[PDB]
């Protein structure tokens, strides 16, 4: 059916988990890590 | 199938002789202890042990090359 | 016929080596 | 801080010192010109880089030069 | 102070947000890093180059893996002319059912993107047939990227860090890169074509499992060593050959048929194999010219410093003083980067110009969207590379050039008549612009007043003569290759014109892009292209030659490549640095490439319509370009989504707007300048300081972006909007209108 | 004649002390290993003990729900499996917090024995005060309960979340 | 306690917008779940921001309004430990308030019967 995102390729759950992880789960922790890195006192 | 082996011909004599000769040049200039023991030009004047080792390795390497080419129709 | 689940997982595992080597190279260049 | 340099073409016209809005420059005794004075920049830490001194300088080319460098709170002209 | 950036104490002590921004803008300018030596600079550059190569390999591996995983390569093989290649799958969890249905196409059961990079045709031509082969290639490229990353790490270890003399040894590097990097690689590619690509194109499977005992030619390697090379050219593929099958297939591995394969409408694989063999031989020969370790070979310094021509006294080559240049190039990384970027830009332009007219990949000439995308991509990359070449030329002028070590040579002479150079470039630009624009608007006025016959329509007779000399008999000229009795066509001494039949067949074919027929509109747009090229060159050359100084700023070299201005004194000095000249020239480069790609795309759209007359009669006035190219072909693009529904063009429809947004944003960075925003930020600082419950507080004092930073950000937004808008328009107008 | 070759040794004594029963290895002394371990909530500089326990609890309570959901004895039904996973996490976390409480009760009497004495220099055990351990325990319990419930809520709503992550909620 | 009260209030009202005008508003249960998830995500992002603010601000003598000599009456949390206690309170209160709003909305029919006396029929 064409009412939902699906995948006929192997391991179609992989986009299902990786798109959230890369685009709105991990990016804020990555930004926090970068912010800590660039604000560290000498 | 059984890998192909060719009958004896001057070409296999060339392969074995060339392999023995090239090994003789390299071994006398690369091995750690040449000129050890009894002595036998353009060569490094190898000893008896070095020369016999070169000829034996020439037969070993040459046989592998001859059967290797004959298997694949000259690679 | 596209690749199977095992091939995707193997590619993911193999990609770890360039990732670790890239981290090593980045940390070495930062020195 | 910025760097302010004074070259030997200065004629001691005191215009750059008058033009400075943060009192970076001053006139000091000298013998290289008729006016017997030359500009100096003892307080370059207060220099904002406005280059008003360069605008006021009449010599050709400029006898005073401003090279923008590392930015500090006062060189950025920040009241906060 | 902060630890970041590690390479600059001046930035690390900056208490404002600027410290962060500049830290990103100067990270890769290794020469300005604190405590930087030449040897450390070269070692860091070498490691960074290893990293960049690893990134490139990872990118190629990702493309291959995604095609093998979610694409339709095997289905596309069975019918390349009717199956849409798939780039990768779509996972956007905020699509609606109409979007999912619209993007589910090309035989897939899930939303997918249609590949437009042409990688399907490229992999098909070089003998790839299964998804497993693509997967193996992706894994191999992952391993290669890992190897190059490890090499980059290793050559930073103390025992493996090369010395400065190793980096400065020009002659062995030239020898190895000409003979090995260029020649041996070309020979290996020819070997791959002969052993794998051609047999696969003839329906025979050759892989790692059987290539050792499957000879590519019946005559074997004995024909090569004996000297019976002609046996390799015997029995070529017939004109009825079917690609990827043995029907009509020959046995020759190195032919010089010329022209195109009749079915695939692309270059013969055997011709390409022989081409790469010849190129490999030529480059291997060239790689033995310079002296490295055995006395024989030319010394570049000796050739540059030579002052005697077989006894006669000369100032140098062509009686021109080239002395002292060897140290100038060898010690200036920016000079070498300038030549590298210029050569890469010329090569990219040549790739774009030669790939559409002479397609090398099977059926790629019938994928109109792919052809347009590839041409536009490589032309824009070439423009960027040219801009970079001239920018780094200016950087060399400021940083690496010293007058006393270059006294009297040609570089000094160029610096000494820079005024004449710039003035004559300005004259050429003014002439071209004035007359081209005047003729355009004259034609516009005449057509508007119902007098299209009163247009000035200058025929491009010189280019038409060149086309006739190349074999095009359409124009009626009877010179050279269009004259069968000509000395060039017959090649009387030898009659070795084994290219002429196929080349003439391809030239006189009416359904390809080999020397397309041209008229007055092509003349006018070519002169517009010349105007754009000359103005961009004028801007870049004026920036490079004035980088060290001018009458307005005699001491510019002491202020560096990129600085905002020299204040409002002496009349005002906005945009006076050479960096500002590069910034200005990026706009003209974008304009010139826009003209070039507009011309290419409109001509090919007219050809693919079957409506060549529209381009022929409408390209001579600018309203024709505005109406019949942009307005006419924007309809399907702007109807990708509407109040009645959505289709597969919706993405392009959205992106078309997105680019228009980014472009608009750039204007804000380019028109409004810093002090306004600084005062506004001061007001906002007061507001934040006086508001309760706002426990946050800045660690870096918020300031407006610097002048140079603002110029760069505005240019970036402008370029991104330009590229996104034109790419969306190109893809939507070609793909939504054709296959 | 005697060459220990310590200067070129890839494995060095730990923190320059050859007699502290430790080595400087990739696990114990590499820049990445030190950065990762020292910035975990148990060791992050400046963290209050309650905030340490909160982050640890949220992470552990979240994943402790999983094992009984998939291979537990209530796995035949979705609702039953999720309840059993949440209960298992609650029981484990409460038992662990009870152990933490009685650890603090018994360790901190007078001068504590072992690594928590006043003269101890155990860098791996920095919580040297009884009040720090109780603040840690409060964060551990509340964090573990919250993390377990968060996993339970996501699993209870697996059908809704699956439609959420596939765009099926955009049909109407 | 400051963080707890602020978290309860904010997490309580942050649930509503996605419940009413979110993309899952067609069904009650999905809309309530989406509102709770949105509140949780926003609160966790805010708490991460507070944590990194505490990490970066309090190194040596803090810059700006959190220095030892600063007299900013509107910014009284002058210690890192106070900021971490505040963040813990904020997180716990925000989660509690979001869950309270989610529970009230999930039981909207029962609560509507409750507030109209419909539970007194039997
Ligand atoms: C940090 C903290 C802080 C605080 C607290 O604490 C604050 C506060 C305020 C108050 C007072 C006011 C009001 C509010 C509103 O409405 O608006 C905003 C909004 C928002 C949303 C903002 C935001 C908020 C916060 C930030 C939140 C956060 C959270 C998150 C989630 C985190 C995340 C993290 C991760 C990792 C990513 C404001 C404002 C202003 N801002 Mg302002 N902030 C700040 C930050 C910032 C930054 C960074 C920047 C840059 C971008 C700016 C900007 C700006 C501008 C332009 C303006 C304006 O206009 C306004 C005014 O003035 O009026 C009057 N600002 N502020
Ligand atoms: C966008 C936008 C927007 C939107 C959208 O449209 C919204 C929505 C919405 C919706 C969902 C709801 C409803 C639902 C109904 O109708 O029904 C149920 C009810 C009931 C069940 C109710 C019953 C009764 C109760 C329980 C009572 C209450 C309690 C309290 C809270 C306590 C108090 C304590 C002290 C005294 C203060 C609501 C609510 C809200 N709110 Mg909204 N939102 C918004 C906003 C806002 C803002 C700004 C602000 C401020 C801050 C706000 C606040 C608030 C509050 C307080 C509240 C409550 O209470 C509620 C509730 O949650 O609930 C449960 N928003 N929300
Ligand atoms: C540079 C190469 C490259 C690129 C651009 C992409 C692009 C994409 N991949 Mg992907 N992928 C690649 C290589 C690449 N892939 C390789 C080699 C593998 C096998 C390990 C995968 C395995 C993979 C899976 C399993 C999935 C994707 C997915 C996706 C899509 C969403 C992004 C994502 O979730 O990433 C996920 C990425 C990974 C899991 C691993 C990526 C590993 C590469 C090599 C890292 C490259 C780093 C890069 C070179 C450094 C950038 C430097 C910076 C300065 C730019 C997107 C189209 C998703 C998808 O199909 O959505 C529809 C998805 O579920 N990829
Ligand atoms: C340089 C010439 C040359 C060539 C063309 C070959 C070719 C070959 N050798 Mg060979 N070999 C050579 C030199 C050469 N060898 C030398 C110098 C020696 C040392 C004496 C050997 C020792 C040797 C042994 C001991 C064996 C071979 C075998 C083989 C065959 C392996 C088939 C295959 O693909 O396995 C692929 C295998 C893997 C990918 C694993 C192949 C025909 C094998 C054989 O007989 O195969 C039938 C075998 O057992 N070779
Ligand atoms: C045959 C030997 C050989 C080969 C194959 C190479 C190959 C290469 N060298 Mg190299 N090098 C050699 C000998 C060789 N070198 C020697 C003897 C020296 C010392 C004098 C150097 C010193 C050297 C330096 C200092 C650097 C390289 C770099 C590079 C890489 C350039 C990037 C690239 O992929 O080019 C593209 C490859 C192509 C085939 C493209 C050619 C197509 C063009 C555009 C059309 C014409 C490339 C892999 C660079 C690097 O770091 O890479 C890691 C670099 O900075 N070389
Ligand atoms: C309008 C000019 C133009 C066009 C038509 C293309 C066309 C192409 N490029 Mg391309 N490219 C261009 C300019 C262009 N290039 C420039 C100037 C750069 C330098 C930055 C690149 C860098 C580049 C890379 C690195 C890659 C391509 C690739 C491709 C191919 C696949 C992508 C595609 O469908 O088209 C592109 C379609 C577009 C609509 C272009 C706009 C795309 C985004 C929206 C632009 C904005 C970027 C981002 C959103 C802003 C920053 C974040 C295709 C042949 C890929 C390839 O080789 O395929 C395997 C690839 O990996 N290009
Ligand atoms: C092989 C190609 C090559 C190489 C090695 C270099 C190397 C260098 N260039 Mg150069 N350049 C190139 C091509 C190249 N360039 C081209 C093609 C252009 C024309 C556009 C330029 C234009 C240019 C200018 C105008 C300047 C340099 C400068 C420099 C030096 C410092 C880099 C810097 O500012 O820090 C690193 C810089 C950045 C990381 C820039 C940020 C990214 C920009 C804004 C692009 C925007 C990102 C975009 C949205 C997406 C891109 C992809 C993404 C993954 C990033 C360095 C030696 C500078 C210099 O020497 O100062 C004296 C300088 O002023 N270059
Ligand atoms: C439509 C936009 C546009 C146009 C027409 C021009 C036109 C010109 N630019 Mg230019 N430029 C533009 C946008 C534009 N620019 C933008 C956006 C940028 C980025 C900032 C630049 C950056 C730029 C640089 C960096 C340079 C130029 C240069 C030039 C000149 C070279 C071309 C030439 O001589 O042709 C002939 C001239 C024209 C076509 C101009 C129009 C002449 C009109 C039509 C004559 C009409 C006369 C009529 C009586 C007037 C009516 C009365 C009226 C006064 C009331 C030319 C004046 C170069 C230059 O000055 O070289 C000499 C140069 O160095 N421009
Ligand atoms: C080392 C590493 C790794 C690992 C990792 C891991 C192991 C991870 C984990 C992770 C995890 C395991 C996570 C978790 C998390 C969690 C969370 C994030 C949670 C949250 C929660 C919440 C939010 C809650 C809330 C609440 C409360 C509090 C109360 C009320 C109710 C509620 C529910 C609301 C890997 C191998 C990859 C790679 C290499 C390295
Ligand atoms: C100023 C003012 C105003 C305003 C006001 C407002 C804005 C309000 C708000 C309010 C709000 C917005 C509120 C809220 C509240 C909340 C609450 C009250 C909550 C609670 C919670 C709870 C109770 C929870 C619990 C829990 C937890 C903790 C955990 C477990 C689970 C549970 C759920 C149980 C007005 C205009 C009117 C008027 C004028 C003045
Ligand atoms: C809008 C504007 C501003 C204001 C803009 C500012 C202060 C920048 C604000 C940036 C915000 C805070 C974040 C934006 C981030 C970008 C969307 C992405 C950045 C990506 C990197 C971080 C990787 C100026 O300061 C300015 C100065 C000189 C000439 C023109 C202008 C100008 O036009
Ligand atoms: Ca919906
Ligand atoms: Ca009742």
């Amino acid at each position: 059916d064409m009412t939902q995102l699906t995948g006929s390729y192997a391991a179609s759950w992989l986009p299902w988990i990786m798109i959230p992880l890369i685009f709105y789960i991990l990016p804020f922790p990555v930004f926090a890590l970068i912010f800590i890195w660039i604000e560290k006192e000498a | 199938t059984v890998p192909n082996t060719i009958s004896w011909s001057p070409q296999v004599a060339l392969i074995i002789s060339a392999s023995s000769l090239l090994i003789l040049l390299i071994a006398s200039r690369s091995i750690k202890y040449p000129q050890v023991g009894a002595k036998l030009p353009v060569l490094g004047s190898p000893s008896v042990g070095t020369f016999v080792a070169s000829m034996a390795f020439g037969h070993v390497v040459g046989a592998g090359i001859v059967l290797g080419l004959s298997n694949l129709g000259w690679l | 016929m596209n690749i199977s689940d095992t091939q995707v997982f193997v590619a993911l595992v193999v990609a770890l080596l360039p990732g670790l080597l890239a981290f090593r190279l980045a940390t070495e260049l930062y020195k | 801080s910025h760097t302010v340099k004074i070259y030997d073409t200065c004629i001691g016209c005191t215009q750059c010192v008058r033009a400075c809005p943060t009192d970076v420059l001053e006139m000091v005794p000298w013998d290289g010109c008729k006016a017997a004075q030359i500009a100096s920049s003892p307080r370059t830490e207060d220099c904002v880089g406005c280059k008003r001194c360069e605008t006021a300088c009449p010599t050709d080319f400029l006898s005073i030069r401003v090279y923008l460098g590392a930015e500090t709170t006062r060189s950025m002209g920040l009241a906060y | 102070a902060t630890k970041f950036p590690k390479f600059s104490q001046d930035l690390a002590q900056d208490p404002t947000t600027r410290r962060i921004w500049y830290a990103m803008a100067t990270a890769h300018d290794f020469e300005l890093h604190d405590g930087m030596t030449e040897e450390n600079l070269y070692q860091k550059i070498f490691a960074s180059h290893f990293g960049h190569l690893a990134i490139i390999f990872l990118w190629a591996s990702g493309v291959l893996f995604h095609v093998a995983w979610q694409g339709n390569f095997e289905q596309w093989i069975k019918d390349p002319l009717n199956v849409r290649p798939i780039a990768h799958a779509i996972w956007d969890a905020q699509f609606g059912p109409p979007a999912i249905e619209a993007f589910t196409r090309a035989g897939a059961t899930n939303p997918v993107d249609i590949c437009y990079s042409g990688v399907y045709h490229w992999w098909y031509t070089i003998g790839m047939r299964t998804n497993n082969e693509l997967y193996v290639g992706a894994i191999f490229l992952l391993l290669l990227a890992a190897l190059f990353l490890f090499a980059g790490w290793l050559h930073l270890q103390p025992r493996y860090r090369p010395t400065l003399g190793w980096f400065k040894s020009a002659e062995p590097r030239l020898n190895h890169h000409l003979a090995g990097l260029f020649g041996v690689s070309s020979l290996a590619w020819a070997a791959h074509l002969i052993h794998v690509a051609i047999p696969e194109s003839r329906g025979q499977h050759v892989g790692w499992d059987n290539f050792l005992f499957t000879p590519p030619h019946p005559a074997g390697l004995g024909a090569f060593f004996t000297g019976n090379w002609s046996a390799y050219a015997q029995n070529p593929d017939t004109a009825q050959h079917v690609f990827n099958s043995s029907q009509g297939a020959g046995t020759a591995i190195l032919t010089f048929l010329g022209g195109f394969h009749p079915q695939t409408q692309s270059l013969w694989l055997t011709d390409m194999a022989h081409h790469h063999v010849a190129i490999a031989v030529l480059f291997i020969i060239a790689g033995h010219m310079y002296r490295t370790n055995w006395g024989i070979g030319h010394s570049i310094k000796e050739m540059l410093n030579s002052k005697s021509f077989f006894g006669a006294k000369v100032e140098g080559p062509f009686n021109l003083p080239h002395q002292g240049l060897y140290d100038t190039i060898n010690n200036s990384l920016h000079f070498q980067l300038s030549f590298a970027l210029a050569a890469l830009g010329v090569a990219s332009s040549l790739t774009a110009q030669h790939m559409y007219s002479m397609p090398p990949y099977a059926f790629i000439g019938q994928d109109f969207t792919t052809q347009a995308a590839l041409y536009t991509h490589h032309q824009y990359i070439a423009g960027f590379l040219m801009v970079g070449a001239f920018s780094h030329a200016g950087i060399f002028w400021i940083r690496d050039y010293d007058p006393e070590q270059n006294k009297g040579n040609v570089l000094d002479r160029m610096l000494r008549h820079k005024e004449a150079i710039i003035s004559h470039l300005s004259w050429v630009s003014l002439f071209l612009g004035f007359h081209t624009l005047g003729l355009y608007v004259h034609n516009d006025v005449e057509v508007a007043f119902g007098a299209a016959e009163k247009q000035v329509l200058i025929e491009p007779v010189f280019a038409q003569f060149i086309q006739a000399a190349h074999g095009k008999a359409l124009y009626g000229f009877n010179t050279l290759l269009s004259n069968p009795d000509s000395i060039a066509s017959t090649a009387w001494p030898n009659h070795a014109n084994v290219w002429l039949p196929g080349w003439l067949d391809a030239v006189n074919n009416t359904t390809n892009s080999l020397f397309l027929t041209i008229g007055p509109g092509d003349f006018y747009v070519h002169h517009a292209i010349a105007l754009g090229l000359h103005v961009t060159t004028l801007v870049l050359v004026k920036g490079a030659l004035d980088a060290r100084g001018s009458k307005l700023m005699p001491d510019k070299k002491d202020f560096g490549y990129a600085f905002p201005c020299d204040g409002p004194g002496r009349g005002g000095t906005c945009d006076i640095s050479a960096w500002d000249a590069s910034y200005l020239a990026v706009f003209w480069m974008l304009n010139t490439l826009g003209w070039v790609t507009f011309y290419w795309h409109w001509k090919h759209l007219a050809i693919w319509e079957g409506n060549i007359a529209q381009f022929n009669e409408s390209s001579t006035y600018l309203m024709g370009w505005f109406r019949d190219y942009l307005w006419l072909h924007s309809a399907q693009l702007i109807n990708g989504y509407n109040p009645y529904g959505t289709n597969s063009l919706a993405i392009w429809s959205w992106m078309f707007l997105w680019g228009h947004l980014a472009w608009a944003v750039s204007f804000m960075f380019l028109i409004t300048w810093r002090g306004y925003w600084q005062e506004l930020i001061e007001t906002l600082v007061w507001a934040h300081e006086k508001t309760p419950l706002s426990f946050g507080y800045w660690r870096d004092k918020p300031v407006a972006l610097s002048i140079v930073q603002a110029r760069l950000v505005g240019l970036t937004h402008f370029t991104v909007g330009y590229i996104a808008t034109y790419g969306a328009f190109l893809i939507a107008s070609t793909a939504g209108k054709f296959g | 004649k005697l060459n220990y070759r310590l200067d070129t040794d890839p494995v060095q004594p730990y923190k320059g002390d050859p007699f502290n029963s430790n080595f400087s290895t990739a696990i114990t002394d590499s820049p990445l290993a030190r950065a990762f371990i020292n910035n975990l909530p148990a060791y992050r500089k400046g963290l209050t003990p309650f905030m340490r326990g909160l982050e640890i609890g949220m992470a552990h309570g979240y994943f402790l729900v999983g094992p009984e959901v998939v291979v537990g004895p209530l796995r035949e039904t979705a609702h039953g499996a999720n309840l059993s996973g949440l209960i298992t996490a609650i029981y484990i976390a409460v038992s662990a917090c009870l152990g933490i409480s009685i650890f603090a009760i018994t360790t901190f009497q007078g001068d504590p024995r072992g690594a928590y004495g006043s003269t101890s220099k155990d860098s791996l055990r920095p919580l040297r005060n009884r009040d720090e351990w109780y603040q840690l325990n409060g964060g551990i319990f509340l964090g573990a309960m919250g993390g377990a419930v968060f996993a339970y809520l996501l699993l209870e709503n697996f059908d809704a979340l699956d439609s959420i992550l596939r765009g099926g909620v955009n049909v109407n």
